[PDB]
């Protein structure tokens, strides 16, 4: 038996956590917070024919910059061709990495209610010398039947690599909506 | 004086 | 008598539906998802004197592109003069249309707590040949006393026309914050 | 003892208020609603070395325009040097001011869980003649241990000045994420 | 080198 | 023809 006051308390705490980037964890991969993509060491951006800006000025693609951007309506993803691809992000701050968060559009928002283009198995690599060969921080697999946002728990790093090894079966590309990196700053 | 950039899709974008 | 666990379950389901574009329906009119406006076949954009960018470079208006954009803070609307006006959007995908969704700023956010500039009676038209004279998919009237977001239930189409026949009484213009089109893709 | 229906009612009302700019008050300082910054009468924007756009085109700073912008992810703030600073905003409409709202990033989103750069003591000044020496509308102090969003209750004005007198201790700058002004339009 | 485009309102925008 | 402006940080931005 729960009282009214305890219902108001439970929703107020739940809207606070919602308002706190949905999962209440600082994101050191968040561009506005001062992170950037090593655009040279990212997978080739699948750009193809699609979006023209007019008056035909210009063909529109999605830079990998967006995987570090919060807006995750459908289409606001970075897309590479095939089921393998990678990105190297310089975190806003040298931290000891404790978790990553991946997120895809909800099925209810995506047509035919399937999210074929989402990443399946991925892996995370630290790069001690920003310079070096990656140190495997951990492998995980994003769960197409899971929630849109899923966070995954595992030395300080400022450069990290999200490596996607498989996708959930799209024959042409893989979309990455948002990638996050959590952890504690050094002492 | 008033401006407008046009967006159109020749194929469905990555989604 | 409800238990704690059932309160947590009910709010978790409610925040999921909230996070899912508020109503959990794919939007084939959503630009980022690959929809566009037939800018030639849209009502004349009421632009008047208002917003200058400096150093006076430039006068700022709101293209009809925004009615297919999610941001719906006050002012992020497309505005035409008078109480009649129309827009033709090319849906991201040929679908059989089953519903549309209109949405206006909440009264609590709008000054003097009234939303005089909102659309009243509207109508929806398919255009089989993207080319053709519209096929009336259904008439509805947006309810100024309703909720900000209101969705309305009714052949495949990719081109659809939102036709506004009256507004809720603004003597100068009508603002359109967001227009959505739901349905099922063809087989 | 609360029933299911009353739980659904309580969360529906709470998500409506959440969706209504979080606090259900019109913001006459909101730029898109037609407010602007008196860029001449704002504190010197602390821009320093940080963000380069490439190919080195360009150094990126944050204009004071953003304090009137809704996006409040970390980094989307306007920053001036030192603990004292001010901004003059022209409200979208002459109103009798009844309240202001300040808001900072949540600690859970900010590294080392502290928000040292946030404003402490501030003050609000009307400027009757848009032209004049400010009329003190009221002093307040933003509560670093409070909620991210905090609104503060106190002649018609269209020009208002947010004056920050102290910060919560950042040795280099003070960030301002969002500033709001509520009130009633004149008769 | 640091940039800033200015926005001002000569009348209330459509709302 | 396809465009991309690059952002990088020489120091942590104001936060
Ligand atoms: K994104
Ligand atoms: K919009
Ligand atoms: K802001």
């Amino acid at each position: 038996g729960v009282t009214e006051e305890q219902v108001h308390h439970i929703v107020k705490q739940a809207l606070q956590r919602y308002s706190e980037d949905r999962i209440g964890l600082a994101d050191y991969a968040l561009e506005s917070g001062g992170a950037s993509v090593i655009s040279t060491r990212c997978s080739e951006t699948y750009e193809t024919k699609t979006a023209l800006l007019s008056i035909p000025l210009w063909y529109h693609s999605q830079s990998p910059r967006v995987i570090l951007q919060p807006d995750v309506h459908p289409g606001n993803c970075w897309a590479f061709q095939g089921p393998q691809g990678f990105a190297v992000v310089r975190l806003s701050a040298r931290i000891r990495p404790t978790a990553v968060t991946l997120e895809h559009v909800p099925k209810a928002l995506s047509p035919n209610s399937t999210i074929s283009s989402a990443p399946k198995d991925f892996a995370i690599f630290g790069f001690d010398e920003d310079l070096q060969e990656g140190t495997l921080l951990g492998k995980f697999t994003y769960d197409q039947d899971g929630e849109p946002i899923q966070t995954f728990h595992f030395g300080t790093y400022q450069v990290v690599e999200l490596r996607i090894l498989t996708n959930w079966g799209h024959p042409e590309y893989t979309c990455i909506y948002r990638f996050r990196v959590h952890g504690e700053p050094a002492h | 004086t008033w401006p407008h950039l046009q967006l159109c899709y020749l194929q469905p974008p990555p989604v």
